[PDB]
């Protein structure tokens, strides 16, 4: 349900009674991808300035994504109308609230958070993967900045950030759980007040085929992460993307039912337990996207193996997948969008994220009519076009010594 | 042994070093081969020329002397002291 404030502003809530909490976020777009390199950090820094306000008795938080950032107010349901509030006046006195702000304490919080995720073996490689990929455009920045650019942030710049995209063109107010829409709306009118301007133009990017290689010897295991330019929000393309990425799933040595997982790839990795863990996703963006997989490796001699192996599998996309693999990846795929859109926190988060990016939201009926159209010939189609032959973008951490180079992997992606 | 295998070719114990880069198909093929073969190995002839010339030098004078010497001496003027050898 969807409706336009004054100021232009645009209201999108998914009510559903039987939610259990509420949740309620002012999202402005304009997330790392629209920074630069002097100036990174700053998006992220400023929503947790904002989010650090007091709650009121909600709970505030942080978004921080690549393309978006936001506040979220989580309440239990008959508390949404006060958060409503809360949130507005969190953005109605942004300028002030930043203003006043000593962003020391909020910067160290910011450089740990970066520090974080240049130490979560899987947040670097995909990090690092995203970076290179793009490289040379503002989305090969990181969400969160770097340890070296946070600290050069001042109160300033996150001023004219928000000058720039914090106005009505470029937010949105989403909502979930089970509340009256219209009592929502209205608590929101009387509260939110913030500068007129237009939408800013979303700075470009294109894939860029390539390899980076952290390589440190002291870890344990060898993480690292291959992809292709995958499907962005728009593409028609992308629940097919995830039925391709799904054919393949997920795994983990160690669970229980590896030795039953479906996909092929997971039966051929344990006849000498070439890899400890893997899991192919499709990460999409705006516009473009990253379709691959990450994984780790305990075993530093078969890093080439699993390469090989798992490449040869994508080449198997486009040929030899059965109508089982695409039934099972269909269904896979339709289970995890669901999931992905219980939690009424995920469900504004997805709200925000479709409506500032691509303008409309399908809902999940209409995902599930889209996912169950696909037959095995669109998912060969779409192997040809996006995986036969093209390029990929690499990353590596440790131990990967044995990730022989570029053009081993990149020719394994045309063998039959 | 002094090299293994690709997991462990006997390096140290390597951190701290990032390798980045390109597709060769999205990567421009020999891109100044034209003005680096001139240009870059003009400067390899240069570093590397005097190594080869003393050398090459010193055998050559060596080497014509001695031609020099053995043209002469098979001659009517060399007849004497060819004889005399």
């Amino acid at each position: 349900k969807y409706t336009t404030l004054s100021n232009g502003v645009t209201v999108a809530t998914e009510t559903n009674p039987a939610a259990k909490t509420s949740s309620v976020g002012l999202f402005f777009g304009a997330g790392s991808r629209s920074e630069h390199s002097h100036s990174n950090g700053i998006s992220a820094l400023t929503t947790n300035v904002l989010a650090s306000q007091s709650a009121k008795g909600s709970l505030l938080t942080a978004k921080n994504d690549r393309e978006f950032n936001g506040i979220i107010a989580q309440t239990t349901n008959d508390n949404i109308t006060e958060a409503g509030k809360l949130i507005a006046s969190i953005a109605s006195n942004a300028v002030d609230i930043v203003e006043k702000t000593d962003l020391t304490k909020h910067k160290q919080y910011l450089s740990a958070q970066a520090s974080a995720v240049e130490a979560d073996p899987k947040s670097k490689v995909l990090s690092h993967l995203y970076s290179s990929a793009f490289q040379g455009y503002s989305l090969a920045l990181p969400t969160l900045g770097t340890t070296e650019s946070v600290e050069n942030l001042e109160n300033q710049d996150s001023l004219r950030h928000l000058a720039k995209h914090l106005v009505n063109n470029n937010t949105v107010i989403a909502a979930s759980g089970n509340f009256d829409h219209d009592k929502l709306a209205d608590a929101i009118e009387a509260n939110l007040k913030i500068a007129e301007g237009v939408k800013p133009e979303i700075k470009p990017a294109s894939f860029l085929g390539s390899e980076v290689r952290m390589r440190d010897d002291t870890l344990p295991k060898a993480y690292i992460s291959i992809a292709v330019h995958g499907e962005g929000l728009n593409s028609p393309n992308y629940y097919l993307a995830k039925v391709a990425a799904a054919i393949y799933g997920d795994f983990y040595l160690h669970s229980t039912i590896a030795k039953f997982t479906s996909p092929k790839l997971a039966s051929i990795v344990q006849e000498y337990n070439i890899v400890e863990s893997y899991n192919h996703y499709s990460k999409s963006f705006s516009d473009t996207g990253i379709w691959g997989y990450y994984a780790e490796i305990a075993d530093k001699f078969t890093v080439d193996d699993f390469t090989h192996f798992s490449l040869k599998e994508w080449n198997r996309l486009s040929i030899s997948i059965s109508e089982a693999e695409v039934a099972r990846a269909k269904a896979q795929v339709k289970t995890a969008l669901a999931k992905e859109l219980a939690n009424s926190f995920a469900v504004t988060s997805d709200i925000a994220e479709k409506v500032l990016l691509v303008g409309h939201r399908q809902s999940l009926r209409e995902a599930f009519e889209k996912i169950d159209a696909i037959k095995v010939n669109d998912v060969k189609e779409w192997g040809k076009s996006k995986v036969w032959d093209r390029d990929i973008v690499i990353s590596g951490t440790g131990l990967i010594e044995d990730l022989l180079d570029y053009n081993r992997n990149r020719n394994e992606m045309a063998m039959m | 042994t002094y090299m293994g295998w690709w997991g462990s070719l006997g390096s140290p114990k390597q951190k701290y070093i990032t390798q980045y880069t390109i597709s060769p198909y999205a990567a421009k093929p020999l891109k100044g081969a034209a003005y680096n073969a001139v240009f870059n190995t003009f400067r390899r002839t240069k570093n590397q020329f005097l190594y080869v010339a003393i050398p090459f030098v010193v055998v050559w004078s060596i080497w014509t002397r001695a031609r020099d010497y053995n043209e002469y001496l098979y001659t009517k003027e060399g007849r004497e002291e060819l004889e005399r050898v």
